[PDB]
């Protein structure tokens, strides 16, 4: 693991400044975040500045895909077995409640619980509203 | 007594393996020892006779006390709800401890651990509440049923149980 770079960071910058919110950024952000953790999909989104609305609109999409996301994955019992990693949580896939070993371990287990690909898909979705919205 | 004592009788598939008892320390967490004391005596008419120990972890511990679905996904306390975690005054010691497994802070029902290890990193997470008195043989005769994910090999029951005095 390499934290995501200035550099596709700097892209990221770009294309939400230039297209604002037109179908383009969608893929964009695909591609720009190829691989990410948890961590590196907050920092991409992060670095926007301004468009306010649109990014509680994306939160409330991540906020209900989230809560979506517990209620059909019921936690397990505890104490969790030595080794064993514990299930992913809503927020754990939205990187406010996990750690970045622990996402990587997510992704890196057998078989992979991919919690970057999940929270992308979220993203994704709430990016959707968004264009939606205002194109 | 202040504290009581339960004793659990242990089959393996229905066969006699031994008995099992604790104490019970009501006097620091007396809501989660009563519940466990009535939940054995059966008082309630409901409880762990019949019940069986559905997670077994050589080297960690014995979970048992889900007798409504006899899998972990349900077990209930005598309060009618699943109830807060009282205290964390007691640790996890080693072989012996008896606790409270849970889905999460203040989900106490009536599934239970008995720990085979220290297992200390569960202070604070796991309410304990009794240690096992006479029988840790037979724990340890039971951690051979178990393995890493906790799938046991032969069906380890509660054969009967109540309160001692």
């Amino acid at each position: 693991h390499q934290a995501i770079s200035p550099r596709t960071l700097n892209a990221w910058v770009k294309v939400v400044e230039e297209k604002a919110f037109s179908p383009e950024v969608i893929p964009m952000f695909s591609a720009l975040s190829e691989g990410a953790t948890p961590q590196d999909l907050n920092t991409m989104l992060n670095t926007v500045g301004g468009h306010q609305a649109a990014m509680q609109m994306l939160k409330e999409t991540i906020n209900e895909e989230a809560a979506e996301w517990d209620r059909l994955h019921p936690v397990a019992m505890a104490p969790i077995a030595p080794g064993q990693m514990r299930e992913p949580r809503g927020s754990d896939i939205a990187g406010t409640t996990s750690t970045l070993q622990e996402q990587i371990g997510w992704m890196t287990h057998n078989p992979p619980i991919p919690v970057g690909e999940i929270y992308k898909r979220w993203i994704i979705l709430g990016l959707n509203k968004i264009v939606r919205m205002y194109s | 007594m202040v504290n009581p004592t339960v004793f659990f009788d242990i089959a393996v598939d229905g066969e006699p393996l031994g008995r099992v008892s604790f104490e019970l320390f009501a006097d620091k967490v007396p809501k989660t020892a009563e519940n466990f004391r009535a939940l054995s005596t059966g008082e309630k008419g409901f409880g762990y006779k019949g019940s069986c120990f559905h997670r077994i972890i050589p080297g960690f511990m014995c979970q048992g006390g889900d007798f409504t679905r006899h899998n972990g996904t349900g077990g209930k306390s005598i309060y009618g709800e699943k109830f807060e975690d009282e205290n964390f005054i007691l640790k996890h010691t080693g072989p012996g401890i008896l606790s409270m497994a849970n889905a999460g802070p203040n989900t106490n029902g009536s599934q239970f651990f008995i720990c085979t290890a220290k297992t200390e990193w569960l202070d604070g997470k796991h309410v304990v509440f009794g240690k096992v008195k006479e029988g840790m043989n037979i724990v340890e005769a039971m951690e051979r049923f178990g393995s890493r994910n906790g799938k046991t090999s032969k069906k380890i029951t509660i054969a009967d149980c109540g309160q001692l005095e």
